[PDB]
RNA sequence: UAGCUAGUAGGUGGGGUAACGGCUCACCUAGGCGACGAUCCCUAGCUGGUCUGAGAGGAUGACCAGCCACACUGGAACUGAGACACGGUCCAGACUCCUACGGGAGGCAGCAGUGGGGAAUAUUGCACAAUGGGCGCAAGCCUGAUGCAGCCAUGCCGCGUG
RNA sequence: CCCGCAGAAGAAGCACCGGCUAACUCCGUGCCAGCAGCCGCGGUAAUACGGAGGGUGCAAGCGUUAAUCGGAAUUACUGGGC
């Protein structure tokens, strides 16, 4: 570079990895969710979701993603988990 | 007439054309004088015009009249090229601009000198 | 080893694609042309605004076989086309300023020092 | 390079390719005859000089009929 | 240029987005657009406005201001409130350069400037003193924004040459 | 920007002048040379070519070329026709 540029992409590729990991970690406690779901079992599925929601909740507040992010998946996962039956 | 058959279709502009199309919306244009010769008039006319086939910058290949008695043009000269028809010569839409880049002006004009190029006496 | 009709790519830019090698220069009855062989061609492909023409005679160094060089420890080097430069007719001197693929030592010469400097390898 | 074939024998395909031969080169190095450019007829050129004249004189009875002797 | 369209048009559900949404996916329905011009082709940044015109209109979009798009070419995402980012990242390509031949570097459509093209269009200027902007509690630093200066009768206006 | 100094000093050109279109003669040239936007001009008395004198217009500009609209009611809606 030419720049304060090198600085900028020496921190975006720090918080890039950082972040990756963050949101894989996320995914993986959904995909749980939603495992658990698609296999049947209410009582492994709201497990899941009890264990999935501090994260995702966690993870809005930290700007990993949005609140309405957060919140969408914590309700289209209860609803299945209800429907579920 | 009908403004119900002109609203079906309007009136159409008579979309008019260049007379001098080598140009291309310049002024004048540069060229190199693949020719000079004399061609005769048409009509009524009767003289010997002094005229020049001009590759163009462009890739245009046009006949340009060389105004004012007498010029050193030849087969290689770099010239500038205006717009104006001879209204004599067919096929002559152009004016060579003497005393503009290779071509000279005029020997001995005392009238009409910025045309022909010719620069002011010593008086 | 290149003969008459065999068709070679070109590793230079100066137009050509597909070039036919017409003569396989110095000697009576030469049958082949290796790598560091001139060969005569003739253009039978070439890109629209590139320095040669198709249809165009002119003169090739050969830089990669599929036969392939043999090393003096026995070793080879095979490639999967052949392919050559294409040269001006009088002086060989080759014709574009790029060179494609590798090529190998057995083009280092003085006339080729051109394409030795050229090639992205060997 | 001409080959004279016409014929089972040798000595008039001889004198065939002989002919041949020379009736190439008398059509080959036989010369056009130059073309002079013509002009105009004098006729012509009084006939332009009359017409212009003709109409010079109706032109100037034509249009404008200032002074007004006013 | 008279037909175009198969995620096409709609529905259900799942996913996805900051957000609605065929945005995406599976299934179902067989729709949807089009002579009030679809589709295709050519051309084109759009507007306030400008020029012209008595108007209606025609032409036009230099400067200035609003919006859009682009940033060597083609893609992609990352970081971030905000970018798929002019002077950031990655990949590929063409070109230019360095190389110890293994491999590397670059992007003036910022301001000057060069070459080129052209009928044709300027200085490799000074200063952050104004006004703004970034950062900073500030002082301050940075600012080719900007303020000015240079060049050019390019225009408009004024004056002189008694 | 103001004041002082000196001296008219240091500071006019361009186009046009047949009609349109404002402003005319002489000379040289002789359908040539050339001019021209249109009509045209020029073959021995050319206000039309070239120079001069005189004049007209504009003026630190003036002409030419290009381009747009106008004139063009010459696409007419205002506002045309068969
Ligand atoms: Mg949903
Ligand atoms: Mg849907
Ligand atoms: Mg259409
Ligand atoms: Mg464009
Ligand atoms: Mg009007
Ligand atoms: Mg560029
Ligand atoms: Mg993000
Ligand atoms: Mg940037
Ligand atoms: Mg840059
Ligand atoms: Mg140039
Ligand atoms: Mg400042
Ligand atoms: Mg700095
Ligand atoms: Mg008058
Ligand atoms: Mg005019
Ligand atoms: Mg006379
Ligand atoms: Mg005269
Ligand atoms: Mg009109
Ligand atoms: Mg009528």
């Amino acid at each position: 570079n030419i720049k304060s540029a090198k600085k900028r992409a020496i921190q975006s590729e720090k918080a890039r990895k950082h972040n990756a990991s963050r949101r894989s970690m996320m995914r993986t406690f959904i995909k749980k969710v939603y495992a658990a779901i698609e296999a049947g079992d209410k009582a492994a599925a709201q497990k899941a979701f009890n264990e999935m929601q501090p994260i995702v909740d966690r993870q809005a507040a930290k700007g990993l993603i949005h609140k309405n992010k957060a919140a969408r998946h914590k309700a289209n996962l209860t609803a299945q988990i209800n429907k579920l039956a | 007439a009908t403004v119900n058959q002109l609203v079906r279709k309007p009136r159409a502009r008579k979309v008019a054309k260049s007379n001098v199309p080598a140009l291309e919306a310049c002024p004048q244009k540069r060229g190199v004088c693949t020719r000079v010769y004399t061609t005769t008039p048409k009509k009524p006319n009767s003289a010997l015009r002094k005229v020049c086939r001009v590759r163009l910058t462009n890739g245009f290949e046009v006949t340009s009249y060389i105004g004012g008695e007498g010029h050193n043009l030849q087969e290689h000269s770099v010239i500038l090229i205006r717009g104006g028809r001879v209204k004599d010569l067919p096929g002559v839409r152009y004016h060579t601009v003497r005393g503009a880049l290779d071509c000279s002006g005029v020997k001995d004009r005392k009238q009409a000198r910025s045309k022909y190029g010719v620069k002011r006496p010593k008086a | 080893m290149i003969q008459e009709q065999t068709m070679l790519n070109v590793a230079d830019n100066s137009g050509a694609r597909r070039v036919m090698c017409i003569k396989v220069l110095g000697g009576s009855h030469r049958r082949y042309a290796g790598v560091g062989d001139i060969i005569k061609i003739t253009i039978k492909e070439a890109i629209p605004r590139g320095k040669v023409k198709k249809g165009d005679v002119l003169k090739a160094v050969v830089v990669r076989t599929k036969k392939g060089v043999r090393r003096p420890d026995g070793s080879v080097i095979r490639f999967d086309g052949n392919a050559c430069v294409l040269l001006n007719n009088n002086s060989e001197q080759p014709i574009g300023t790029r060179i494609f693929g590798p090529v190998t030592r057995e083009l280092r010469s003085e006339k080729f020092m051109k394409i030795i400097s050229l090639a992205p390898e060997v | 390079v001409i080959k004279a074939q016409e014929y089972r024998s040798q000595e008039l395909n001889r004198e065939a390719a002989l002919a041949r031969l020379v009736a190439m080169i008398k059509e080959l190095t036989t010369e056009k005859k130059a073309r002079r450019p013509t002009r105009p007829t004098r006729a012509s050129k009084e006939r332009r000089l009359a017409s212009k004249a003709q109409k010079s004189s109706v032109k100037a009875m034509r249009g404008k009929v200032r002074s007004g002797r006013e």
